[PDB]
């Protein structure tokens, strides 16, 4: 069973080292994958050996029942999921992922609120956006008021992976409403709360 | 070196079986490296499916024993992959796998494995295809944002381009989100200037190979 | 000529009530493969550091193996593959292999061999190397036919790997033409040096009742087919006894008589020395069971144990420049 640290974070120009430990085998290999689609890339193999086109900056050691890549000056596209493998009397084992979040100066994000469009309000359907542009860290609230109420359990976000040159994230929460419930009310508000705002800043429109 | 080119994959009917193929490129004696499948299930970790040493070994991971076979035609430089009796656990993206040179202590081992195919999506589901509807998300100081909302669509992905790939530049397209309704729904924005919006045309190229749907939507303040 | 011979003798200990020994360079390291035997069998893998022998592991733990198995070790470069193969009366053969990348650390699984083709020949534990046959190498497990009346020839067969010991589908055939009716074959074992495939053997003696030391040199003619042919190496006497390689030149050993109260060590028929097991003053001892141990195309061991826990190290140097 490879166990590996869910997360590792590192300043530009440091070296940072990511620990497998487990399994019954000679060898451990590093896979980077940038995003949940993207294949991986070795950047180890056989404990130290170091594929073409893989910079200098990544090592690869064992010791005993342990394998460790060493990122030796970290860069800002040096941000992903490594995952480690092995060998165990069970077959090939992977490694949970570890992510590398590059450490940069706080960032607070640019808020943006989106109406329904016209022709999807037609469908019976009502989809507001509330975009957080650009920030650091990853932490961020955003609550959304309908009229002045908290809307509970009808909202989903996502987040994009962290940026390979200024390690900023970007947000969007998604708040969707029946035709019925979107024509019954006038102000619609979203509500971030990030560690770069001085204060909660809210965006609004009113329609429907 | 070498190039790993996987197809067979796509939507599946639970209980049915999947043929994967890799045609391998670039190999000098291809006969001689340990072949691999692995496979990633949406949002979990890497999975290994099945290995096959230079001597014809073969040996499969728990999830798979029973139901799959892992063959290699050396002369084509081809690894196949059949799994019948396909089940939810099965879905997932599925990646053909090479070792060294040197190969490694078991050629089951993951730890050597030095090259990588592609990848080929495959999602083992009763539910039928649906190409997405795209909304506009129209600009409402400085610095202006517009997108457009990918809305219910199955099954993945979905590829937004703006401009015809000209733009690129501050542009931010969401991993899609799986909706309560079983559909995906994924956002893609970019950030422009806001003296820009009365000079510059800006259109969101939406194109969703599984339903063959190509949207091209013009987005403009209202 | 500029001849160039250099020996030196050392001691080493051992802990281990030793059964049968089995000696391999490693990273010019030397190590063992011991095996033990009121109490229970053990196989262990010991390293000499100083003047003495340490045990590093026992390998036989680790199986379920039963009574004494077949051991065959195979030294690539950078890795060791040791395999403990079950003996004797299954359709397939059941064996566990071992790997390690270091003298240290071995990592194993049970594998096994079905429908192989060794069934009724007869097996012994060796030591090896891959063999290089057209750009592909390849472990070798070699078997013998015990006896035979009627011939028509098969005699010697291999089963070998390519894909360091994990499957055995490779069959390399042995054309041996000179095998004897009428007599017993004994502890076969494939003698390999630079894609060269020779066997070493001893024969069971009709007239007499002592095992003779045999030589074959395998040339290679179709695709894992070889031809072999005896060499001779007889000496009025002296009884072969080991034979070896350096500088692309025979090293062969010899014992005064089958007492072995003396080893003479040959160096391409020309030049020779004596081995006395004298030394230490210890009296009642020979050198019975002394072998080779390469290490170089200039430097190799030969070792034997004078007595019960005693093993004499005689380290080789050869030049014929």
């Amino acid at each position: 069973a490879l166990t590996q640290p869910s997360s590792v974070s590192a300043n530009p120009g440091e070296t940072v080292k990511i620990t497998c430990s487990g399994g019954s085998s000679s060898y451990y290999g590093w896979y980077q994958q940038k995003s949940p689609g993207s294949a991986p890339v070795t950047l180890i193999y056989n404990n130290q050996k170091r594929p073409s086109d893989i910079p200098s900056r990544f090592s690869g050691s064992k010791s005993g029942s342990t394998g460790t890549l060493t990122i030796t000056g970290v860069q800002a596209e040096d941000e992903a999921v490594y995952f480690c493998g092995s060998r165990d009397n069970s077959g090939g084992i992977f490694g949970a992922g570890t992510t590398l979040t590059v450490l940069r100066t706080v960032a607070a994000p640019s808020v943006f609120i989106f109406p329904p469009s016209d022709e999807q309000l037609k469908s019976g359907t009502a989809s507001v956006v509330c975009l957080l542009n650009n920030f650091y860290p990853r932490e961020a609230k955003v609550q959304w008021k309908v009229d002045n109420a908290l809307q509970s359990g009808n909202s989903q976000e996502s987040v994009t992976e962290q940026d390979s040159k200024d390690s900023t994230y970007s947000l969007s929460s998604t708040l969707t409403l029946s035709k019925a419930d979107y024509e019954k009310h006038k102000v619609y508000a979203c509500e971030v709360t990030h560690q770069g705002l001085s204060s909660p800043v809210t965006k609004s429109f009113n329609r429907g | 070196a070498v190039t790993l080119d996987e197809s067979g994959g796509g939507l599946q009917t639970p209980g049915g079986a999947l043929s994967l193929v890799c045609k391998g490129s670039g190999f000098f004696s291809f006969s001689s490296y340990t072949m691999q499948w692995v496979r990633q299930a949406p949002g979990k970790g890497l999975e290994w499916v099945a290995s096959i040493s230079s001597g014809g070994g073969t040996n499969y991971g728990a999830a798979v024993k029973g139901r799959a076979t892992i063959s290699r035609d050396n002369g084509q430089s081809t690894l196949r992959l059949q799994l019948n009796n396909l089940r939810a656990e099965d879905t997932g993206t599925y990646y053909c796998a090479k070792h060294g040179v040197n190969g490694c202590d078991w050629s089951y081992s993951v730890g050597c494995v030095d090259a990588w195919g592609h990848g080929t999506e495959v999602i083992v589901s009763s539910a039928s295809t649906k190409g997405p509807s795209v909304f506009p998300l129209a600009p409402s100081g400085g610095t202006a944002a517009l997108g457009c909302l990918v809305k219910d669509y199955f099954p993945e992905p979905v590829t937004v381009s703006w401009n015809s790939g000209a733009l690129t530049s501050g542009v931010h397209t969401f991993p899609a989100v799986l909706q309560s309704s079983g559909l995906y729904s994924l956002s893609s924005v970019v950030t422009v200037p806001s003296s820009s919006l009365g000079t510059q045309t800006y259109i969101c190229n939406v194109n969703h190979k599984p339903s063959n749907t190509k949207v091209d939507k013009k987005v403009e303040p209202k | 000529r500029h001849v160039f011979i250099r020996t030196e003798l050392s001691f080493i200990k051992n802990n281990v009530p030793c059964i049968r020994d089995m000696f391999f360079i490693y990273k010019r390291e030397l190590y063992n493969i011991c095996l033990d035997d009121e109490d229970e069998t053990h196989i262990y893998v010991q390293k000499k550091v100083k003047d003495s022998w340490i045990t590093l592991n026992d390998l036989f733990k680790e199986t379920d193996l039963t009574g004494r198995p077949h051991i065959f070790a195979y030294v690539d470069v950078e890795e060791i593959i040791i395999l403990l193969c079950e003996d004797e009366r299954k359709k397939d053969m059941t064996c566990h292999r071992f790997y390690s990348n270091d003298g240290k650390e071995y990592n194993n699984a049970e594998i096994t061999i079905s429908d192989y083709i060794l069934k009724d020949k007869l097996l012994s534990s060796y030591v090896s190397l891959p063999l290089k046959i057209e750009n592909r190498e390849y472990f070798l497990i070699c078997g013998v036919s015990p006896y035979k009346f009627k011939d028509d020839n098969d005699d010697i067969l291999c089963m070998a790997s390519h894909d360091k010991g994990e499957t055995w589908g490779t069959k390399i055939v042995i054309k041996y033409d000179n095998y004897k009716l009428g007599v017993q074959y004994f502890f076969l074992r494939p003698y390999i040096s630079k894609n060269d495939l020779s066997f070493h053997f001893y024969v069971g003696d009709n007239i007499n009742n002592v095992k003779n030391v045999n030589f074959i040199e395998c040339t290679h003619e179709k695709d894992l087919e070889f031809v072999c042919s005896n060499r001779d190496f007889l000496k009025d006497n002296k009884v072969l006894q080991d034979v070896s390689t350096l500088n692309d030149e025979y090293i062969v050993s010899y014992g005064n008589d089958n007492n072995f109260a003396e080893c003479y060590i040959f160096f391409n028929n020309e030049n020779s020395i004596l081995i006395k097991p004298e030394k230490y003053g210890n009296t009642a001892a020979g050198c019975y069971g002394g072998t080779f141990v390469k290490i170089d195309e200039n430097r190799a061991l030969f070792i034997y144990s004078s007595s019960q826990g005693i093993y004499n190290i005689h380290t080789i140097y050869y030049a014929n420049y």
